[PDB]
């Protein structure tokens, strides 16, 4: 998406902006545009909250160092930003929720630094513990904000291999090229709004498939910012 | 080996790659023995959920979806344990979701009109029923990365197909051991969201649980990156 | 009373016939459909998705596995030594295992078509070299050396212009019988070091490459067939 | 419990509830045995008179109107006390209202062409019958408030629907126990006059009788008008 | 003789499927109908049909059950202090039992829709003062107090200007499983003593409400199943 | 092979169906009426007597 040579921007939304190189490389999941949900008769009787005041925004979650070792990461939506902004207590108070995405995933790194990312999106993103029964934990599995780090990034921690996850709107990060991803994603369920607490409807994952090389005498932590931008967000009150 | 002769040079036919005649086929998803008496038949009856992550051959298929939905066909055979049919009268009554299932050999479940049952001879040829999309929901779903409420982590219930009570006709036991054969064939199929596909040995009906002791890579290896 | 005589087949049930069975529940309406995007229509729709080609497939990194997603180059090697090779052997054993498309060949038995294998440098932007990526059609002896396949179609790959590039197999054909062979028809592929790997001062003396594949519009497959991928 | 989890954001289909569907699907109204010698049968034929207020379950489901019309649908599924079906020769007549109805095993009654009879065998699938609407008025009614002239006090004669003699082919006895099973299907289905549902338990088929010394809250209880 | 062959389900009887048995009696001729009023077509026509509510549905009141078709409201009450309070839950137990919806809903297993609870003041026409119906959606936290109350959806009732009053829940849906749980999506109902019970001199000091609801016209009901109501 | 499946009912004699018996002799021709007065058409016509 975003590399080297692209005239440099400044996109503005709301109270705040990033300083994001204007690239037209951006992922579109599943080939669909985040819109506003289809009448149901749910919302015929109870008209569904679209807050375009501090939840259209662009949230910047705590970088993360990267570190010739490190085994990747992950967030669940919408339970990362549950607990930050408006988008938490907006999406708590109003039992029913629904919302796109502009995912933005973003490296700082020197020429003479090397590594591959890999960016894609899971609907449904369930894990599995290493075993005997035994459902993961809850802090694992809806992590938050800080997100949590991969163990055995080669099966996913789910069992299923790696070297097939680009079946999903996934995007590259090479240092020598580009050095961020944008991904757009168009909500994802069985029904038109479910309950932004108990069901994450997909998962994020930055996962290094190239490990972090540099000759030492160099920064040795690379950092990865991920801002977060919903895309007509909706929420049902019932009330 | 690799005998490298008998070129193709023809393109085949994109309706076989077509998720309909992938997902077609009746297959064995169950088999249910009421063998006379020993261990679990001095009742005279069975309740098997519709499951269909029995045969891990049929699930790691589904699984390479995320969501999908579908129309059942079922289809019974049942004989003796050893291939012998019998003037034997059964019943097959379909249990819906959230329905009062049978406890008993003769619980007034086996009469509640709304669970509809079916009924044949051992020698009539095999019943066949076509089970609709239960489903509360748009779709069934593999995963839920959510909670329906921890124990309970990825159970979805929108999920629930119903359940298939069997058992012989009749105030008496019957004097016959039986095993019968469920054959199971997904009609109208629609996938949405393909994810990769299973690459470590199942381990739950549940979830997608692997041992992390042993984990196997997807293919195998050579001695150089040369030797080929 | 119509007159009519039973013919043979009579009373059979045959796994593969398409009837129509009674519905179970008449009066029930089934819970009507939504918008979800991301609907498949055809298998193929996926194999034309690259995935990633585990080439490193070493017994050596089994208990590290991460490391078979890509191979290494170094300085140490001199200019003209090979790098790597492997055959367009998708349904079989080998490399091609992880990708997407090579698993969906174990539930077909026949196939042929177009594949385009990508290579992706990721070295530090500060250095430079050439690659020499050949294909060597099927039936075709493998390449003696460096020269010997410059001569045969080849693609050569300064990854200091471009950090991919892509190869595209002409065709392939498999077509499965057992008595276990596979009358498959297909190339081998070559990477060699045209001139040595490059770098100031500075940067990584060792990269890495990650291979992918995928089937071209033109790929194709039929009969199908439960797979011997689980247990 | 109470999970307030997966909301239902989709109306669903009225057809579900259109008294057609309601009062759709066939169900077990009565069960004959005669097996061959013990207490009510050295004889070898049945009489049973169409009863619907057999099973309180269907019952209850009418009694929510006044007046009702329709055609039924009755199926005969035959077997031993066991389960096991013989090669017997079966013979059921349908006794039309202010008919002669059979006393004997072998009385004038079973020749009697008026009276429709059906034969059919053990072995044969189950015998299907649809019979009208008998009654003289223009519909059924679950309700008389008058005298049909007091013993005889709500009791309305135009609702006799007919009986059904049952019995074996043959001048001989039968030698094998027999065990019925009867079910019925309304069809063509027309209600007037919605009235509250029961929620006192049946006492009686002919009347509406309840235990006046125990009568039930239709409500469960609680504590506080509070505590929830 | 035509060709036909006999597929799986011969011969099955199938207590759902809709076929033809033929006539036990051809040549009668059932006494036709004649027009009487009151037909039902469908039995949502019912469910819109307000019925009582036995929100005092106290376990002293089994003895006296008439008491259970309405409350109480005395001058004792001090202002602010909750009345009452039950959850909009139709086909599960408690106060909608003895509505005619909260029982048509055992006939079935799912269903969603608004509904519409009505609140009837029968004191004296020579009392005033103010109650506050407030309505607690689904996963809300009921009412702490008054005040907490006040700031969530609800209407402030003088029934000295209006003898009766209504609420709308605006939706519920109801989606049940066995393992016996309800997916039971609904909100709770309180009645706060806005102002303190009024009355002048030669009035009761206490008098009575009655609660009734119903089923709105975007309410549905899906998949039938006999009920536990008889035994 | 038109594929057709026995529903219930099958087999059975029911002394008031409305069927077609075929024709123990298909090639003889019955004597042919003739005209012959008081013909009867429904029993009502008597009871008017």
């Amino acid at each position: 998406a975003c590399g080297y040579s692209d005239r440099v921007a400044q996109l503005t939304i709301g109270n705040s902006t990033i300083t994001t190189q204007e690239a037209a490389n951006i992922v579109i999941a599943y080939g669909e545009w985040p819109e506003y949900c289809p009448d149901t008769d749910a919302t015929a009787v109870d008209k569904p909250t679209r807050p375009d005041v501090s939840v259209n925004r662009f949230f910047t979650l705590d970088t993360k160092s990267w570190a010739k070792d490190s085994k990747g990461w992950y967030w669940k939506f919408p339970d990362v930003l549950t607990e930050v902004g408006v988008f938490g207590q907006n999406a708590q108070f109003h039992y029913l929720y629904r919302s796109g995405f502009c995912v933005h995933v973003q490296c700082n790194a020197s020429k003479f630094h090397q590594g591959a990312l890999l960016v894609a999106v899971l609907p449904e993103y369930v894990l599995g513990t290493i075993a005997e029964n035994s459902h993961p934990p809850y802090a694992t599995t809806q992590p938050g904000q800080v997100g949590a780090v991969l163990t055995h990034p080669y099966v996913l921690d789910a069992g299923i291999p790696l070297s097939q996850l680009t079946v999903c709107p996934h995007q590259w990060i090479n240092l020598r090229t580009n050095n961020c991803a944008t991904i757009i994603v168009p909500y994802m369920n069985t029904v038109p709004f479910d309950s932004a607490l108990n069901h994450c409807n997909f998962g994020l994952l930055v996962i290094p498939v190239v490990p972090l090389d540099f000759n030492t005498g160099a920064t040795s932590e690379i950092p990865i910012t991920v801002t977060i931008a919903p895309m007509c967000a909706e929420f049902a009150g019932l009330r | 080996n690799l005998i490298e002769t008998r070129c193709v040079l023809n393109h085949h036919s994109t309706q076989e790659t077509a998720i309909g005649n992938f997902f077609s086929r009746a297959g064995l998803v169950s088999i249910i023995t009421m063998p006379t008496t020993g261990t679990q038949n001095t009742d005279g009856y069975v309740n098997w959920d519709i499951d269909l992550m029995g045969y891990a051959q049929l699930r790691r298929k589904c699984e390479l979806f995320t969501y999908m939905r579908f129309d059942a066909e079922f289809t019974f055979v049942v004989a003796k344990p050893n291939g012998e049919l019998v003037p034997q009268l059964l019943q097959y009554m379909y249990v819906p979701p959230g329905a009062p299932k049978p406890t008993s050999r003769d619980s007034f479940a086996w009469q509640t009109a709304t669970n509809p049952s079916v009924f044949v001879k051992m020698t009539d040829p095999p019943a066949q029923v076509s089970v609709p999309f239960m489903s509360p929901a748009s779709a069934y779903q593999w995963f839920y990365d959510g909670y329906p409420t921890d124990l309970d982590y990825g159970q979805c219930p929108n999920n629930m197909m119903g359940t298939f009570s069997i058992r012989t006709v009749g105030i008496e036991k019957s004097p016959h051991s039986i095993t019968l054969r469920v054959y199971m064939r997904i009609k109208h199929v629609r996938a949405w969201i393909p994810r990769p596909l299973r690459n470590q040995p199942y381990l739950f009906k549940t979830n997608p649980n692997y041992k992390g002791n042993d984990i196997k890579c997807t293919s195998t290896s050579r001695d150089k990156i040369t030797t080929l | 009373g119509i007159p009519t005589e039973l013919k043979p087949g009579t009373n059979q049930f045959l796994t593969t016939d398409d009837g129509v069975s009674a519905p179970i529940l008449p009066g029930f309406h089934p819970t009507p459909p939504i918008h979800i995007p991301g609907e498949v229509h055809n298998l193929l729709e996926i194999c034309r998705v690259e995935t990633i080609l585990e080439v490193n497939n070493l017994k050596t990194n089994e208990t590290t596995p991460m490391q078979r997603l890509c191979f290494p180059v170094s300085v140490q090697s001199k200019t003209g030594e090979l790098c790597a090779a492997f055959r367009a052997d998708p349904g079989r054993d080998g490399p091609w295992q992880s990708t997407i498309l090579g698993q969906l060949c174990r539930y077909y038995t026949q196939w042929s078509g177009s594949l385009e294998v990508t290579f992706m440098f990721a070295g530090s932007f500060m250095a430079t070299g050439k690659m020499l990526i050949a294909y060597t059609p099927p039936g075709g002896n493998v390449p003696a050396d460096r020269i010997t396949a410059m001569l045969g179609t080849h693609v050569i790959w300064d990854f200091g212009l471009q950090s991919s590039v892509t190869l595209v197999v002409p065709w392939i054909s498999n077509t499965h019988y057992r008595a276990y062979f596979d009358y498959y028809t297909t190339g081998i592929i070559t990477i060699w070091y045209q001139t040595n790997y490059v770098v100031p001062i500075g940067a990584p003396t060792t990269a890495y490459i990650v291979a992918l594949a995928a089937a071209q519009d033109n790929f194709t497959m039929k009969l199908c067939k439960d797979t011997e991928d689980i247990e």
